[PDB]
């Protein structure tokens, strides 16, 4: 369920993956002075943002 | 808007009728009443709230219209529409076509002519009858040789059930085939036609039914029929009316005689295991094992095909399965042909008959081709006759009839220039 | 399970072939009789019964292959027309 | 897109193949009748499975075998609704552990059924890479019409990948007695025409669940 | 008061004038009831261009509906954009030509002339200053293929001067709809090219290649496939119903796209065409735009020009759009094409820019192409016609209903002529 | 202006090359649905040398995506930045090759390169000036170096003066990953002494070894490996992008490092690579990255620099630095370390800087050097090609489906030959 320019549609199947895959998974380690964490660092920033973007297939 | 009259002589056309009306009324939301609780093309209208079919039927017996009178359809049918004979023919073109066959055309004609008036726009015949018997033999050539002078230069095509090559149930075969096609040459248009052994030998292969009967055999048929009829009833991408069958798979005036083929024949149980796409019952339908008539198609080559679609079908992926089908070496065509094909696509899913055998899909494909193959079938006809006329077997019954004996004569060297004329226009020319 | 076979091998035949029989080996007995019976014995056919609420431990999520859209029309286009070549 | 035809031929493939498509359907979410009950996609089970207008999984895969009593039980078990039945290929008798039968008498007529099959499955096939067939080494069946289908494909369907297995006969022990004829019979014309044979011993795994496995009276499970 | 008088006679014509009102409905803002509901006053002041007057505050399409069978105008009458058409229109008998152009020349479709020209004459005298007829139908069928040709016929008798547009579906090479489409097509073309000013060819293949390749469509019904014919139609006029600052009527496409009376045919095309999914990484502008009209895979007929070598071309842009980089690239894809264009014609493009997008686009284009690789099309037809006649495969539908052996000969020799005079020029 | 068109084969780039989209998407601060969310201006003016305009504050990288088989492009469709791909970019097949090269060469790659040679050529013609390729593949398959070889062999001669650099992957002394790597790299090599400009060696066990002991990591994914490279690839290609105090671009760096046509296979390296508890203990300036950029482990290659000598070496430093202390960093590293460096070179150093450092760091450097001791691994190559092809070990999946033994012999004598120069030019 996304809205797009202000009307409501209904999704079946979301983008990508639930999980975040082993492939495409770095460690923090290689950015540490950073601020706000990557989305590509851990599981939970990962959660948070496909919950923030919805889109149908 | 557009018609049909439907005219079902004889034991087989009878039987058909009743499984394709069956059919009718349910494709339309009418009752066996003839109540309801685009239809014009078939049925009329009373000004009460019935729907009356535009239909005749005629038997020279009783016994299979007085079920029909008594039945579930007493209410539907008109009943002057239902003309009774007395005594049947027994199996005699004679007995159809010279001495009790005479007495009652005039009853049958007037109805026709009560019928055709009431109708706008009637552009079609379709006249169910069958090659074997007297009824379906001698008085269809008898209606043929009115129709042609009392309405002009309408369509009358015909829908007939064939000997099959070696399955029949009469000995006067031979004779009852080679006399009635010496009326649907000059007076038909195009021959719809099928076998019986071949329909078993589908409900055994492709249906998992052993021991079927005639009600199982007629309702595919009265799909077969239903297909056919259905661009006039209900509309689609491509519509096709009665009036360019004839005038699509009849090349040369003499050849019309296509054969049919019904492609998705599944039980219930394996129509939900497969998808049918368009690109495979097209395949299907060319199929040497799907053939409602039985002769191999591969012995010979194509003239011109039909295909009618019904449901959910697009344009573009049926396109596609022609444009593979022309590059097959197998399926081979004739040189002066290089157009082939004809589609035509209706948006109405096909419907179950009761308690039915065929199962609920959403595609099905009509496949009619006009086929050099057929010439083979006429070669044992004419072979089994040569065998049954040299020693003038059964013949007393048909000169004690009003007959002559030099009508078999010129019926057999007619028949011979038939397929003189089959094999010559089949040649590659050069 | 009577009403499928009426007590004749014959008509228990066609509805072996046909599919139609009512009963699968899990309600009649309480142990598997034939040996290849063990392969479904555990497993409740009613009508969406899963391995997951019964037996809730082997539980696993999947880490399955997303089919790409242009994998998906790919896929059709080379099912239905053979002569589509696409890239 | 990527998917594999399996082949079970006599009864050490059929019965190897209850316990494969038992696990098959357990690593997926598809139920036995084939109809799996928000979140992402899932497209995993196309190199098995294939998904119907009807959303019914029909699973890649040919039951023969020239005996008729142990392929019916799939046809009374759970997985009737799994299979399409016209894939569960019986015959009338079996080859009673002769090469000569099922590669000559017998077997040379239920080829054109097969393969036709295989054609069936192939035409549904969106990019075919390799082939599944499950036979032993012992009977008549799995070492007679096992040789004579590999043979057919070779010819076939040219350059693919036909990868086999294989139920190797045992150093001390056999189930048969013809079983030494048998195995050089049909490794004389399968290593020609194929292109990789697994190889799987009995007794190994039967110490295997002895030892490690430690259960007693192991059987087919 | 340059007006259009749309006729549209056969299957095809119906339903694609079901499509093709729909579009100029959507641009000038005419409600499916009729009402007019544009926003801006520039939609208000050219529609009288295919519209007419009706009371109440509506309007109603200048357009008369022909077929034999009344099955196709019973959808037209119950289709989306069908209750704007008048009812006095919808002229019809009770039978169907089937596929023959006997029945839609000579017998049938004779009877039934006086009436559509009766409608025909009532439309055309009531405007203030016709310009030209429009035509769709189907030159293998049998309605608009006998019948429209003998409108035609008709028609340029009484209006000598005013020009005309035929919007025609050419038969396929590949797959085939009607079996006897190669004694119809001849024949309608045989009329077509000594009467008609500016024609159209039209493929169903072509289009299906452009909803598979290029708009990535899996399931195309004919609404989709006929909206790309209703957008070339309706992109072709926009100068005649849109302030512009390059204006191109139809008799300046006709003066810069005939050279020699005979060579009249056409390739059209539409410009910004994508898939839907892709739309977001399709960056429009005019560079891409003019690239995507000039490949082979971009035409509505099946002839490629990479066979053949064009003689005009026009180009009609809409929206707001700058004239530097369109006259630019013009001579980029003339000085980079220029083994594809005759030498003997120094500049072979037209262009034209409105300032009136489509609904739904804003920067869009038609390609007309006269172009000499469409002699293979009609190569194709006349080995298609020599052989079914040398056998006289399908003959006597004809002959049976009023025709002669000496008029497939005429049609054939006048074939032979347009290739010949289309393959005479390609020498320089 | 300057513009970079990407290139990724086999899986081995398809997982690396889309994570350095997915490591320099933040550098631009794009956000996955591609709308630009930067908070300073400064990142922002170069944009168009790796990515493309889009309506909307869209950006869309350029990148062909190309293996033989699809389901490595859709594990990264499914990635955290993957629908910034354009989709008709993405190019894949039907059959895998199976770890050979020459199905990946001749076999199914040549039904497959015309797609992608047109995509490429579509996406180079759209540039504003064009400056070199990218290309992102292993020496060990055949999808990702049959493939690979095959597309720099086709670009190299149709824009044969502008720089093709692939960044490869070389096969591990310890332990092999395929069976026929030999046979691969040996064939690859011979297609990549002679196209491209210059290649990047990785080897993947001297990265486990990087991320065991530097990073002092437990449990190394496949994205801890590959964000390595991801950051010492995009070191190289900073000052095309950022500003500099001394800005040298790719060219720049081409001119400085191979001395001879044949001597241009190179070894990467990363300077501010420290552990977790490390980071207070450890003081960051620039003799403290000098440290670690010429440090033994941190080399990215298998080659101990001490059996060897450098030819030249470059360290493209970044961030907030004077360059007295720079470049006399490197004046005391070329004078302690002299018999290492060539005598006949005078400088042996080159050096340059931008103000813009990689995302999540202060200062960083990327080390790049042209050791003479990379010749033993390739040495290791020719024996291990020896050892397998002196009785015809695994040939006949090659021998039986293209090429013959001749092709082979030419191979190994070509790797043979580079081991000679390089010993030839070790010892002066
Ligand atoms: N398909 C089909 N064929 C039938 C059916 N009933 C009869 N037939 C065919 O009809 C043939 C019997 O001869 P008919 O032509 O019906 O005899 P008739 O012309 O009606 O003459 P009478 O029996 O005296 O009424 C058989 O060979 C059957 O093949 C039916 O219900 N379905
Ligand atoms: N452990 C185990 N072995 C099996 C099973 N099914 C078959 N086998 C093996 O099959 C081998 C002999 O092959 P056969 O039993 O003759 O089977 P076949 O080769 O298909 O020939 P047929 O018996 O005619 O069907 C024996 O050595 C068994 O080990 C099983 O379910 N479990
Ligand atoms: N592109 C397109 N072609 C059509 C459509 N409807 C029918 N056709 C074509 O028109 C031809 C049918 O001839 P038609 O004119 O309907 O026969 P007639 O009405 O008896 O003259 C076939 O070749 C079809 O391909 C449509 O909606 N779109
Ligand atoms: N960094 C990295 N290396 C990989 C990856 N996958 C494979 N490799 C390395 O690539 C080498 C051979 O790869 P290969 O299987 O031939 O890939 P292909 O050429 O595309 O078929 C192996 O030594 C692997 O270590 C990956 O996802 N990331
Ligand atoms: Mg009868
Ligand atoms: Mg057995």
């Amino acid at each position: 369920m996304e809205v797009i320019h202000g009307q409501p549609y209904c999704c079946r199947e979301l983008e990508g993956a639930d999980i975040l895959s082993d492939t495409f998974y770095s460690n923090e380690l290689h950015t540490p002075l950073e601020t706000a964490t990557r989305p590509t660092a851990s599981e939970d920033r990962y959660q948070k943002f496909r919950q923030s973007l919805q889109r149908c297939r | 808007m557009r018609e049909c009259i439907s005219i079902h002589v004889g034991q087989a056309g009878v039987q058909i009728g009743n499984a394709c009306w069956e059919l009718y009324c349910l494709e339309h939301g009418i009752q066996p009443d003839g109540q309801m609780p685009s239809f014009n093309t078939f049925f009329s209208e009373t000004g009460a709230g019935k729907h009356v079919p535009r239909a005749v039927f005629v038997d020279l017996e009783p016994t299979v219209v007085d079920e029909v009178r008594t039945g579930t359809y007493r209410q539907l049918f008109h009943p002057e529409q239902l003309i009774t004979g007395k005594e049947d023919a027994a199996n005699n073109y004679a007995r159809g076509h010279y001495t009790i066959g005479k007495e009652i055309v005039d009853l049958v004609l007037d109805r026709i002519r009560k019928l055709a008036d009431l109708c706008t726009g009637l552009q079609g015949f379709l006249i169910f009858h069958s090659f074997g018997g007297g009824t379906g033999s001698g008085f269809a050539s008898l209606l043929m040789e009115r129709l042609s002078v009392d309405y002009g230069k309408k369509s009358k095509l015909e829908f007939a059930i064939y000997p099959a090559p070696q399955v029949s149930t009469a000995v006067v075969e031979p004779y009852n085939s080679i006399l009635t096609t010496h009326t649907t040459l000059e007076h038909s248009d195009c021959a719809f036609m099928v076998d019986n052994e071949a329909i078993y030998d589908i409900c055994r292969r492709n249906l998992d039914i052993e021991r079927p009967t005639y009600t199982n055999l007629n309702r595919l048929i009265g799909q077969i029929v239903s297909s056919i009829t259905a661009s006039l009833r209900f509309d689609g991408a491509l519509n096709v009316d009665l009036t360019e069958f004839q005038t699509n798979l009849v090349p040369y005036p003499r050849i019309h005689f296509p054969l049919a083929t019904y492609a998705p024949v599944i039980s219930a149980e394996k129509a939900y295991h497969e998808q049918l796409s368009v690109a495979e019952i097209t395949n299907a339908c060319f199929e040497p094992a799907n053939q409602m008539v039985k002769c191999d198609p591969r012995h010979g080559k194509y003239m011109a095909c039909c295909m009618l679609y019904r449901g959910d079908v697009v344009p573009k992926d049926v396109n596609a399965a022609i444009a593979t089908i022309k590059t097959k070496r197998t399926i081979q065509f004739v040189d002066w042909c290089p157009t082939g094909f004809k589609v035509g696509i209706n948006y109405q899913p096909p419907t179950v008959v009761p308690g039915g055998d065929l199962a609920k899909v959403q595609r099905a494909v009509c496949m009619l081709s006009n086929t050099t193959a057929i010439a083979e079938a006429w070669a044992r006809l004419d072979h089994k006759l040569d065998l049954m006329y040299a020693k003038r077997a059964f013949v007393h019954w048909y000169v004690g009839e009003g007959m002559e004996e030099g009508e078999f004569s010129e019926a057999r060297e007619d028949l011979a220039a038939l397929e003189k004329d089959y094999e010559e226009v089949g040649v590659d020319s050069v | 399970n009577y009403s499928v076979h009426q007590n004749s091998h014959t008509k228990y035949h066609e509805a072996v072939r046909k599919v139609s029989l009512k009963t699968f080996p899990n309600q009649v007995f309480r142990v598997p009789l034939t040996d290849a019976q063990n392969f479904s014995f555990w497993r409740s056919n009613a009508a969406g019964a899963r391995p997951e609420e019964t037996m809730p431990w082997i539980q696993n999520p999947r880490h399955c292959l997303i089919k790409s859209a242009m994998t998906r029309f790919m896929d059709h286009s080379i099912l239905n027309d053979r002569n589509f070549s696409l890239y | 897109m990527r998917e594999c035809i399996s082949i079970h031929v006599g009864q050490a493939g059929v019965q190897i193949g209850n316990a494969c498509w038992e696990l098959y359907c357990l690593e997926h979410g598809i139920q036995p009748d084939g109809q799996m009950p928000i979140g992402g996609g899932d497209d995993s089970f196309n190199t098995f499975f294939s998904e119907t207008g009807a959303g019914k999984h029909v699973p890649r895969a040919v039951f023969v075998d020239l005996e008729p009593t142990v392929v019916d039980e799939v046809r009374t078990g759970t997985y009737r609704q799994l299979f399409h039945p016209e894939q569960l290929i019986t015959g009338k008798e079996d080859a009673a552990n002769n090469y000569a039968r099922g590669h000559y008498t017998i077997g040379k007529e239920i080829v054109d059924l097969v393969l036709d099959r295989i054609r069936k499955l192939a035409d549904l096939c969106t990019g075919l890479q390799g082939f599944l067939i499950f036979h032993s080494f012992g009977g008549g069946t799995g070492s007679g019409f096992a040789s004579l289908l590999m043979e057919r494909l070779s010819v076939d369907y040219g350059k693919k990948s036909k990868l086999e297995f294989a139920i190797y006969p045992a150093p001390q022990v056999s189930t048969a007695v013809v079983e030494p004829y048998n195995s050089i019979l049909t490794t004389h014309t399968t290593l020609e025409h194929s292109d990789c044979a697994f190889m799987v011993d009995n007794e190994a795994i039967y110490d295997i669940c002895r030892r490690n496995l430690d259960i007693e009276r192991p059987t087919y499970t | 008061m340059r007006e259009i008088v749309h006729l549209q006679a056969g299957q095809c014509g119906n339903q694609i004038g079901a499509k093709f009102w729909e579009v100029i409905s959507d641009e000038h803002g005419i409600d499916p009831t009729g009402t007019y509901h544009g926003d801006s006053d520039l939609q208000l002041e050219r529609i009288n261009v295919y519209y007419n007057e009706a009371t109440g505050g509506k309007y109603v399409p200048r357009a008369v509906l022909v077929d034999l069978e009344p099955g196709t105008m019973d959808s037209v009458r119950s289709g989306p954009f069908g209750q704007i058409f008048r009812p006095d229109n919808f002229v019809f008998g009770q039978s169907g030509a089937g596929n023959n152009w006997a029945k839609g020349h000579y017998t049938e479709g004779a009877e039934l002339v006086d009436s559509v020209l009766d409608v025909v004459r009532k439309e055309a005298e009531s405007c203030d200053c016709l310009q030209g007829f429009q035509l769709t139908h189907s030159l293998g069928g049998g309605t608009g293929s006998g019948m429209g040709t003998l409108l035609i016929s008709k028609i340029r008798e009484e209006y000598p001067d005013r020009i005309m547009n035929t919007f025609s579906v050419v038969p396929s090479p590949k797959v085939s709809d009607t079996v006897v489409e190669p004694y119809n097509a001849t024949l309608s073309v045989h009329q077509l090219v000594e009467n008609t000013d500016e024609t159209y060819c039209i493929d169903n293949e072509a289009l299906y290649d452009i909803c598979f390749r290029t708009l990535k469509l899996t399931t195309p019904t004919y609404g989709d496939l006929n909206h790309l014919v209703s957008a070339t139609m309706s992109g072709v006029t926009t100068c005649l119903r849109f302030p512009g600052q390059l204006n191109a009527d139809l008799r300046k496409l006709a003066v810069n796209m005939v050279p020699f009376p005979r060579l009249h045919f056409f390739m059209p095309g539409f410009a910004p065409l994508t898939s839907r999914g892709s739309q977001q990484y399709r960056a429009l502008t005019v560079p891409e735009l003019t690239q995507q009209m000039f490949d082979a895979k971009n035409m509505m007929a099946a002839c490629d020009p990479r066979h053949g070598r064009y003689l005009t071309v026009a180009a009609v842009f809409r929206g707001r759009m700058s004239m530097k980089e369109v006259d630019e690239q013009m001579l980029n894809v003339q000085n980079k094409n220029s083994s594809y264009f005759v030498e003997w014609i120094p500049n072979n493009v037209k262009t034209a820019v409105c300032d009136i997008p489509p609904r739904g686009l804003k920067m869009s284009a038609t390609f007309i192409g006269n172009s000499t690789a469409i002699q293979e099309l009609f190569k194709r037809i006349s080995e298609q016609f020599t052989a079914m006649f040398r056998r006289k495969a399908f003959l006597h539908w004809y002959t049976g209903e009023g025709m002669d052996e000496m008029e497939f000969t005429e049609a054939e020799s006048n074939m032979n002529d347009l290739v010949s005079e289309y393959q005479q020029y390609q020498d320089a």
